[PDB]
C-alpha cells in the first residue's frame, strides 16, 4: 500500500531528529525523575496529575515538532510537487504522514512512561501490579491521543502556510494557546467572576481543549485533592462519564484531521 | 508612713464608708480596717518617691476616687501604688489616677479583687526595663479586673499563676508587654485594646484559657504571642499591623520581623474567626505545634501570611469550613461561601527563603517564576504544607473593623 | 502519441494564463518548452502532470487521463530546486520514490551508480552539493522504465562533463523509446540533442516543430565568418554585388551574412577561388530564434 | 562613516521582521498587564516588570541578532560585504548600533506605554520617584539586551549554519536566564556545609540578568560597580564576538 | 595597465595546496573566463583577486596595488554566485545600501535599477523576487560607481535568454569604456563570443590561458559540422570512417561530422557542394569542446 511506503520513510525521518531524540530523552528523565520523586514522597493522586502535566508540556511539543514541516516542509523543499506526480493522492500522503509521526509519538511515549513504570515495580515494594498496568496503560493509549490531536493541529498550520519560518511560529502559537493560556484564561475568567460567570457553561469549556480532556481522562479515578488539580476541578461537574471523554478525544483528531485534508485538497 | 487614720475624711455614711476632700497629700498610708473610703477629684494623695502609697490588708475595701502620684521604684521590695495582701479579699479599687514609676496595682493571694476603670500612666524617661508592672496579679482566684487605661508601664498587665479572673475593655497604650500570662491555667481576658507595643499579648504556659473579641492596633514585632497553651479558646482577636522592632531587653522573646500571631508549642486550641490585617507575618505556626483547630480567620494585607517551617501536612479547616484569605485566587461556582479550590499558603521557594535569606536576592528572578509554576504544574515537588481544604470567599470578620 | 495537449485555454480568476496550445509529441521525440519562468510554461508543465485541471480542453498524457495511477508509474519529473530530504540518506530516499512507484527495488543500485552518485549513497543529502541533488533528482526521474521523462531545467548548477554525459544519457533513452520534455532556460548547447522545441509566450504557443522548421519558417540570417582567405579586395569585390554587409578585421576576414536565400551559390565561389583557413558558418542557433519569437510577439 | 550605513540597513530589516514585531507587541501587551494588576489590586509592580523583561529582552535580542552574521553568510550577502569598503569591525559594530537602535525602541513602546497605564490610574503618583525609577528601568533593560545582543554576536559567528544558530541561541537564553539560577540554589540546598552563602551575594556577578535585577531592588557591593559590570558584560563579549567574526 | 596580475601564488590550506602555482595577468580591457569546477579550485583563485584571502607563497596586484586596501574596494564590483540578499527590504532600498558602503552617488541607483530592468519590480520585497530577479539585483550593485574591475560569479544562472543577450551587451558597454572583468561561469556556449581570453583550470593547477585563436590553434581539436533535411549516412558515411576522420552518426537528418582540419578539411567543404544540404552549420571547436579536453589532460 502507498499509505504505509510514506509512513516508513516519516518513521525513517523523525528517528534521525536530533531535536527530536533530546525532547523524547527528556520525556523518559523525567517520567523516571516524577516516579521516583513520587515514591519517595510515600502521594498516589500527585504522581498521577504530575505525570499528566508532564505530557501536557511535551506529547505537544514532541508532535509540533514533528508535524510543522510535513506539508510546508515538503512544499518548499520541492519535493511535494514531485510527489503529486507518483501514483498516489492528496489523502495518502497525509494519512501517511499522520501514521508515519503517529508512530513516533507512540513510541516516544512507550519509552516515555514505559521506563516510568520499571521506575515504580522496581521502587515501591509490594505496591499492585494489576493497579499499576490499569493506570499506566492508560498513560500510554491517551497521550498517544493527545500527540495525534497536535499530530492533525501541525498539519492544518502546515497546509494553510506556504513559508515554513511561518509554520514554525504558527506551530509555537498552538502550543502556547492550546497547554498554557486556554487554561489561564479560564481560570482568569474564573477568578474576576469569582465563579459567577456561568455555573453550568463552564465545565463544557473543558472540551474545547484537548490537553484538558486528556488530564480529565487520567485523573478519573485519583482525583484526591483539589489545589493538585486547578482549573480541571470543574471536571467533576462534568456530568459525561469517562467513556464519553475518550471520544471527545477522538473527535479532535477526526475533526482536525478531515480539516487538515479539506485544507490540504485545495493546497 | 502614716495611717488612713491620720488623713482628715469627711464621713457622708455610717457604714464604715469615707470621703476624702480635694487638696493635696503627702506620704504613704496604709488600709488595716474594712473602710470603703471615697474621694473629691482633687485629692491628690501624692507620695514622695518611696514606698508603696496605699497598702490595703483587710477584706472588703472600696477604693474609690484616689489620685496617685510619685510612689517607689524599688520593684525588689515592691514600691507599688496600691499594694493588697492576701488577706485583703473582695478590694475593689474603682476609678484612680496614677502616675508613678513603679508598680501601679500589685496584688498577690486575693480572692475577687476588682480593679476597675483607671488611669495608670507609668512613665517618660525610664527605658522601658524599670517603669514597674501596670497591673499586677500574683496567684489571685476570682478577680475582676475591667476597662483600665495603662500606658507607659513596663510589661503591661503582668499575670502570674493566677487562676481565675477577666480582663475586659482595658486599653493598653505605649508599654513593653501588652497582657503577659505566666501559667494562668483557665484564665479569660475580653475586648481589650492594645496599642504601640513591643508584644501585644504574652501568653506563657498557661492553659484552658479564652482570648476573645481583643485588639491589637499598630504593635511591635508579636501580635499575639502563644508559649505552651493547652485546650485555649482564641475566638474573635483584631491584630492589626504588626511592625517590626525589638523589646529592647530581649529576656524571653527575640526581636522579630512582626508576627501577627506566633504559636510557640501551643498542640490544642481553637483559632476561630480571627482578623490577622497589614503585618510582615500573618501567623507562624512552629514545628513543635501542631494539630489544632485553625478555622474561620481572616488573613488580609499580610505580606507573608502562613510560616510553617515542616514538612508535615496541616489542614486548616474544621467542619469543612475555612478560612478567608485576601490572596487567594479562587472561584466559588456552587454558591456556598467557601471556595471550590484548597489555598496552599505556601510553596517550596517560599520556604528556602525562611531557611536561607540569601535567596531574597533571587526573588526577581524568572527561574524563580519557573519554579512558582513548576509546583504549580508538578505536585510531587509540592512539600506538604499548611493547606486548607474550603476557603472562605468573603470576609467573615465584618464587625472587627469597628 | 505520448502528449496531445489540444485546445487548452487554461485560466483561473481570469487571468488566462494559458491560450489555445495544440502540442502534440511523438513516441521518441525530445521536446523542448521554452519560455519565460512564468505561468505560460510552468502551467502547460503541470497540465502534462496531472496536477492540473485543463480548463476548457483534454490533456491525454499516454491516450489516458493524466491523473490516472497506471500512468504516473510511466512518468518521470524532475523539478528545478529540490533539496529533497536532508536527514535521509541517498540510497534510502531513493528506495523510499521505489516503492512509491512501484519500481523494482534492484534498480536502486544500478542507477546510483548509472548516475555518477555511488560514492555519495548512504551518504546525507545536507552532505550534497547542488550539482548532486540534480544527479539525485535524475535517478528519482529514471525510475521502473518511465515511458515520458519530464525535466525541468535538468543542467542548472551542473558542471560541463557532467552536462555533456547528461545528454549521452538522453540520447540513450530517445533509442530506448521514451519521450522526454526539457523545460529549459540554459538554451545556449541545447539545440544539439532536441527534436522539436517549443517556444510559447504570453500564454500562447508561438511556434513549434523542428529546428529546420523554425529556421525556415522564421526567416533569419545566417552569420559566416571567412577569415584567412588569399585576399579581402578582390573578395569584397565579389560580395559588393549580392547586396549585404562584410567587414574585414586582420588580413581577409570578411564576416558576411546571407539571409538564407543566397549562401548555396556563396560557398561555391569561395571554394574554387581562393585559399581560404578559418570559415566558421553559424547557422541561426536557438537563443535569436528564441531571441525573434518573443520579439515578434511582443 | 561606514558604521551607520549598514546600521540603517539593520534598522530597516529589523523593523519589518514579522517574528520581531509579533514579540514586541507582546511586550508591550503583558507590560500594561502588569501595570494593569499593579495599580488597581511601587517596588512590588517594578520588581514584576522586571520579571517580565528578564524573559523577553534576552528573548528579543536573540530573536534579532542570531542571524547577524551566519545569516548574511547563508544568504551570501556576507561574502560580498567584505569585498566592500568596510572593515569586519565596522559590520560587527555597525550591526550592534542597528540591532541596539531596535531594541532601545522596543523599550519605548514596551515601558512607554507600560509607565503611561501608572501615571493615569494611581492619580497622584508623585511622578518625580516615577521618571527616575522607569529612567534607571528603560536604560538598564537596554543595557541588559545588549548583552544578549552581544552574546548574539558570538554563537552566530561560530556556527556555519543558520539552523545551529537558533539551536544555540534557545540555549544560551535557557542556561543564562533560568539554569544558572538554578544551580546557584542547588548548590544551596543540595550542599551546605561546604558552601558558605556568603560568597553567593558576589556570583551573581557572573550572570547579567542577575546585575540586571540588582539595580531595580534599589547588597555587599554598591549600585555603580554593577553599572560598570553590566557595561563590561557588553565590552568583553564584543570583544570576543569581533575575535570569532575576524577567524571567519 | 595590467587589472590582476597574480605573480605565481601558491595557497595551501594545511600541508595540502589547493591552488598551486597560479599565474594570471589580466588586461586593461580585456574580459577574462575563470573556467573550472565548482569546488576548490576556482572559488579559491576568485577569493584571492578580492581581500578575502592571502597568497601563501606570492602576491596579487590588483591595479597595481595590494587588493584590501579600500582605494580597489571602491572601484571594484563582485557580484557572487547564489546571493539571496535582504529578504524584507526592498529592491531599491537594497541598492540605496550598496551605493553608501561603496561611495557612490544616490543619483546612481534610478539609473542602474532601469539599466539592468528593475524598475518594473522595484520597490516590492526581495522575497517575493525570482532566481533571475536576483541576478538583475546583484548585478546592479556591481555596478556602483566606475568599477575599474568585475567578478561576475556565474551571472547568466536563472536568467531568460532575452535577458542575457543584454547582459553581454552591458559587458561590450563595460569592456569599451576600459573595465576588465572576470566570468566565472559555466553555460559555455554562448560566452565564447565575448571572452577575450579564457583562464581554464582543474582540480589544483592552471592549464590554459589565451584566446579563443591561441587556445584552438595549441589544444589540436575536431571540427564539428553539422548537417540536416537530407538522406541517411550509407551515402555519407563510407567517405570518412574509411579515410580516418569520424562520423557521429546522430538521430535523423543530423548526422554531425568530426575531422581534423588538416588535409580532410576541404573534402568536407566539397561535401555540401555538390551533395547540398540544408542548415549546415560548421563551427571551430568550442568552448565546451575546449573544456572537455583539458580536463582530460589533467586527470
Ligand atoms: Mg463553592
Amino acid at each position: 500500500n502507498q499509505v504505509w511506503n510514506i509512513a516508513r520513510k516519516e518513521l525513517s525521518d523523525g528517528l534521525r531528529n536530533r531535536w527530536l531524540l533530546a525532547i523524547s530523552l527528556l520525556f523518559a528523565v523525567l517520567a523516571v525523575g516524577i516516579a521516583w520523586l513520587g515514591a519517595a514522597a510515600s502521594s498516589i493522586p500527585a504522581t498521577i496529575a504530575s505525570l499528566a502535566s508532564l505530557a501536557t508540556f511535551l506529547m505537544p511539543l514532541i508532535a509540533l515538532l514533528l508535524a510543522y514541516d510535513a506539508i510546508v516542509g515538503e512544499d518548499e523543499g520541492g519535493t511535494l510537487m514531485l510527489l503529486l506526480t507518483y501514483p498516489l493522492g492528496r489523502g495518502q500522503i497525509l494519512l501517511g504522514k499522520f501514521v508515519g509521526h503517529g508512530l513516533i509519538l507512540a513510541l516516544a511515549v512507550l519509552i516515555g512512561f514505559g521506563c516510568a513504570a520499571l521506575a515504580i515495580a522496581l521502587l515501591v515494594e509490594g505496591v499492585e501490579l494489576g493497579m499499576l498496568f490499569w493506570a499506566f496503560g492508560r498513560f500510554m493509549i491517551s497521550s498517544t491521543l493527545l500527540g495525534w490531536v497536535f499530530l492533525a493541529f501541525a498539519y492544518v498550520l502546515s497546509g494553510k502556510v506556504n513559508e515554513k519560518s511561518s509554520a514554525a511560529g504558527l506551530a509555537l502559537g498552538v502550543w502556547f494557546l492550546f497547554v498554557l493560556v486556554f487554561d489561564l484564561v479560564l481560570l482568569a475568567l474564573l477568578v474576576l467572576s469569582e465563579g459567577k460567570f456561568n455555573p453550568e457553561l463552564l465545565p463544557w469549556l473543558l472540551l474545547l481543549n484537548p490537553t484538558d480532556i486528556y488530564r480529565l481522562i487520567n485523573l478519573s479515578g485519583f482525583e484526591g485533592s483539589g489545589s493538585a488539580m486547578g482549573v480541571l476541578s470543574l471536571g467533576a461537574d462534568l456530568p459525561v462519564p469517562a467513556a464519553v471523554l475518550w471520544l471527545c478525544l477522538l473527535a479532535w483528531i477526526g475533526v482536525s484531521l478531515l480539516l487538515a485534508y479539506a485544507i490540504f485538497r485545495r493546497r | 508612713a502614716p495611717q488612713s487614720i491620720t488623713t482628715l475624711p469627711l464621713q457622708p455614711d455610717g457604714e464604715n464608708r469615707w470621703r476624702l476632700p480635694a487638696g493635696e497629700y503627702q506620704g504613704q498610708f496604709t488600709i488595716e480596717q474594712p473602710m470603703q473610703l471615697r474621694c473629691e477629684p482633687g485629692a491628690v494623695i501624692q507620695s514622695q518617691g518611696q514606698g508603696s502609697s496605699l497598702l490595703i490588708s483587710a477584706p472588703d475595701v472600696l477604693v474609690e476616687g484616689c489620685t496617685l502620684y510619685e510612689w517607689g521604684s524599688d520593684l525588689t521590695a515592691m514600691d507599688s501604688a496600691v499594694f493588697i495582701l492576701p488577706a485583703a479579699e473582695r478590694a475593689q479599687i474603682s476609678n484612680n489616677r496614677m502616675r508613678g514609676p513603679g508598680f501601679g496595682v500589685f496584688v498577690d493571694g486575693t480572692r475577687d479583687v476588682q480593679v476597675i476603670g483607671n488611669e495608670i500612666d507609668g512613665d517618660a524617661g525610664v527605658r522601658s526595663q524599670d517603669r514597674g508592672n501596670g497591673i499586677h496579679l500574683f496567684a489571685v482566684s476570682g478577680a475582676r479586673v475591667l476597662h483600665n487605661h495603662v500606658r507607659n508601664a513596663r510589661d503591661g498587665i503582668y499575670i502570674d499563676t493566677s487562676n481565675g479572673n477577666h480582663l475586659e475593655g482595658n486599653v493598653i497604650e505605649d508599654v513593653r508587654y501588652g497582657v503577659h500570662y505566666m501559667f494562668a491555667n483557665e484564665n479569660s481576658l475580653i475586648d481589650n485594646v492594645t496599642r504601640r507595643t513591643r508584644t501585644g499579648y504574652a501568653l506563657m504556659q498557661s492553659r484552658k484559657l479564652t482570648v476573645t473579641g481583643n485588639r491589637s492596633e499598630q504593635d511591635q514585632n508579636y501580635g499575639i504571642l502563644m508559649n505552651y497553651i493547652t485546650y485555649s479558646t482564641i475566638t474573635g482577636n483584631f491584630v492589626s499591623d504588626v511592625q517590626r522592632g525589638d523589646t529592647g531587653g530581649d529576656s524571653m522573646i527575640s526581636g522579630g520581623e512582626g508576627k501577627a500571631l506566633f504559636i510557640y508549642n501551643s498542640l490544642f486550641n481553637t483559632i476561630e474567626n480571627n482578623h490577622f490585617e497589614k503585618s510582615s507575618l500573618g501567623i507562624h505556626l512552629t514545628a513543635g505545634s501542631e494539630d489544632n483547630r485553625i478555622s474561620g480567620n481572616a488573613f488580609v494585607g499580610n505580606q507573608q501570611q502562613v510560616k510553617y517551617v515542616a514538612s508535615r501536612t496541616q489542614e486548616w479547616s474544621v467542619d469543612g469550613r475555612g478560612n478567608y484569605w485576601s490572596d487567594y485566587l479562587g472561584w466559588d461556582r456552587n454558591n456556598d461561601g467557601l471556595g471550590d479550590i484548597a489555598y496552599e499558603p505556601n510553596d517550596n521557594v517560599d520556604r528556602l527563603l525562611w531557611l536561607y535569606p540569601q535567596v531574597r536576592l533571587l526573588m526577581n528572578s524568572p527561574s524563580i517564576e519557573v519554579l512558582r509554576w513548576v509546583q504549580r504544574a508538578f505536585p510531587v515537588i509540592k512539600s506538604p504544607g499548611v493547606q486548607d481544604s474550603h476557603p472562605l470567599m468573603k470576609l467573615p470578620t465584618e464587625k472587627l473593623l469597628t | 502519441n505520448a502528449v496531445e495537449i489540444q485546445g487548452v485555454s487554461q485560466r483561473y480568476g481570469s487571468m488566462t494564463v494559458l491560450h489555445d496550445l495544440n502540442l502534440n509529441l511523438g513516441e521518441g521525440e525530445v521536446l523542448g518548452l521554452f519560455g519565460h519562468n512564468g505561468a505560460g510554461k510552468t502551467t502547460s508543465m503541470k497540465l502534462i502532470l496531472g496536477l492540473l485541471s485543463p480548463s476548457e480542453g483534454q490533456v491525454k498524457v499516454l491516450g489516458r487521463a493524466p491523473n490516472d495511477p497506471q500512468v504516473r508509474r510511466q512518468l518521470g519529473y524532475l523539478p528545478e530546486n529540490v533539496t529533497f530530504y536532508p536527514q535521509l540518506s541517498g540510497r534510502e530516499t531513493l528506495r523510499h520514490f521505489a516503492r512509491l512507484k512501484g519500481a523494482a527495488l534492484t534498480q536502486v543500485d544500478e542507477l546510483l551508480e548509472q548516475v555518477g552518485l555511488a560514492h555519495a549513497a548512504d551518504r546525507r543529502v545536507k552532505t550534497y552539493s547542488k550539482g548532486m541533488r540534480q544527479r539525485l533528482g535524475l535517478a528519482q526521474a529514471l525510475l521502473g522504465e518511465p515511458r515520458l521523462l519530464l525535466l525541468d531545467e535538468p543542467t542548472v548548477g551542473l558542471d560541463p562533463i557532467a552536462t555533456q554525459d547528461l545528454y549521452l544519457l538522453i540520447d540513450r533513452l530517445r533509442q530506448r523509446g521514451t519521450s522526454i520534455i526539457l523545460c529549459s532556460h540554459v538554451l545556449p548547447g541545447v539545440e544539439a540533442h532536441i527534436n522539436r522545441a517549443a517556444i510559447l509566450a504570453k500564454g500562447c504557443l508561438q511556434a513549434v516543430g523542428s529546428l529546420s522548421q523554425l529556421r525556415a519558417e522564421a526567416g533569419l540570417p545566417v552569420r559566416i565568418r571567412a577569415s584567412g582567405i588569399s585576399e579581402r579586395d578582390s573578395w569584397l569585390q565579389r560580395w559588393t554585388d549580392a547586396g549585404h554587409s562584410a567587414r574585414g578585421l586582420s588580413e581577409s576576414s570578411i564576416e558576411v551574412v546571407a539571409v538564407n536565400g543566397h549562401k548555396l551559390v556563396l560557398l561555391r565561389q569561395l571554394l574554387g577561388e581562393g585559399e581560404p583557413e578559418d570559415i566558421e558558418i553559424h547557422q541561426p542557433s536557438l537563443e535569436d530564434l528564441y531571441r525573434y519569437y518573443m520579439e515578434r510577439a511582443g
